[PDB]
Order: C-alpha cells, then structure tokens, then sequence
C-alpha cells in the first residue's frame, strides 16, 4: 500500500509538470511567433510605403 | 544468534515502511515545488513577452503616426494572449 | 495451513524487489523525458 | 539497496531539472528583457529625432 502510494504520489504530479511544461511551451511559443510575425509585418509596410 | 527471526519479521517492514516514506517526501516535497517553479516560470516569461509586445507595438504605433502610414497591423493586439493565467481558484479555506 | 510463513520470507522481499524496481523505472524513465522536453523547450524559446 | 538506489535514481535527476529550469528562465527573461529595452530605445530616439 505505502509502495502504491509513493508511487500514484510521484507519479501523478510528475505527469502534471510534463503537461504543464509542454503547455507553457506552447504558448510562449505562440505569443514569440506572433509577435515576430507582427515585427515582420510592420517591416513590409514601412518598405513599401517608404 | 537465530532466536531474533520473529522480531525481523516486524522490524524488517517498519525500516522498509520508513525509507519508503522518507523517499516520498524527498521526492514529493522537491516535485511540487518544481511545478510551481515552472509555472512561475512560465508565467513570468508570458508576461515578458506581454510586455514586449506592448513595447514593440507603441513603438508601432509611433512610427506610423509619424510616417502617415495609417494602418497599424492588426496582429500585434492578437499576440498579447490576453488569457488570464487561470488562477488555479484559491483552495476553498477548509473550514477545519 | 502449513509452514507458509518459511517462503513468504523468500517472496515478500522478492515482490518488494520487483515492485520498487517498476515503480523505480516508471518515475525514472519519464523524469528523463521530462528533462529532455524541459531543455528543449528552452532551447526553442531562447531560438525564438 | 534498491531503496536507495530508487532514491539516488530519481532524487539525483529531480535536483538537475529544477537547476536547468531555473536557469532556462533566468537567460530567457534577461533576453527578453534586453528586446523589451532595446526597443524602448529605438521609440525614445524616434520620438527624439522626429
């Protein structure tokens, strides 16, 4: 019984920061590519109204 | 020596039931404190990248005031994910 | 029953063994897998 | 033994991971930080020069 538990107690949380980890990742990403995308778009507009 | 078997017998699984537990917390006590390290984490760097993005667009929006070029791109608003970091709800205070 | 308690000296350990042992890799291999996507994604922000 | 192998196994891995992240999100943020002040640069001599 305390080996089951010592194991759902490790196991549980360690699978949670993997899905937190993998999420978080995710969405910095998302944001990062974003705003590069952004960056990039206002460069095109400034050379062609330039 | 040989009389001590029925006492190995209890004191064999209590040392065992010790380290296990000792282990548990060694490696559960670190674990939770990992998680909320990466999630404070990863919250501090979307609200880096919030404020990045706020910073690069009012530098945006400046240049195109002063240039007349009078369409500000769209996708610098969508980029600030304005999602809310769940705040995990407070625990409800276990009224003890 | 009978002298059943002579192996369950034998076969307690031995699922004590086997058990600690899966529960060993089922937290170890994922750890490391943790770790690799961990510094994986840092590296792929740190390039972003 | 095999306890403290266990322990050894994931104890050792558990303290590497919170080093590197620790470490990950300290260059990140200062990265992201010298962007965020780079650019408040450039605005501030935009606004300077025009």
């Amino acid at each position: 019984f305390i080996l089951l538990v010592l194991g759902l107690g490790i196991g549980i949380p360690m699978y949670r920061v993997r899905k937190l980890q993998d999420a978080s990742f995710v969405n910095v990403f998302k944001k990062v590519d974003t705003l590069t995308t952004a960056v990039g778009s206002v460069y095109k507009k400034i050379i062609t109204q330039t | 020596w040989a009389d001590y078997v029925l006492p190995l017998i209890v004191t064999v699984p209590i040392v065992v039931i010790i380290l296990s537990v000792t282990l548990g917390l060694t490696i559960g006590i670190p674990m939770h404190r990992n998680k909320k390290a990466l999630q404070a984490g990863f919250d501090l760097s979307n609200k880096k990248v919030d404020v990045l993005t706020k910073a690069v667009g009012s530098v945006f929006k400046e240049i195109i005031n002063r240039t007349g070029i009078s369409n500000a791109p769209k996708k610098l608003k969508q980029a600030t994910p304005t999602k809310p970091t769940p705040k995990t709800p407070p625990k409800p205070p276990v009224k003890q």
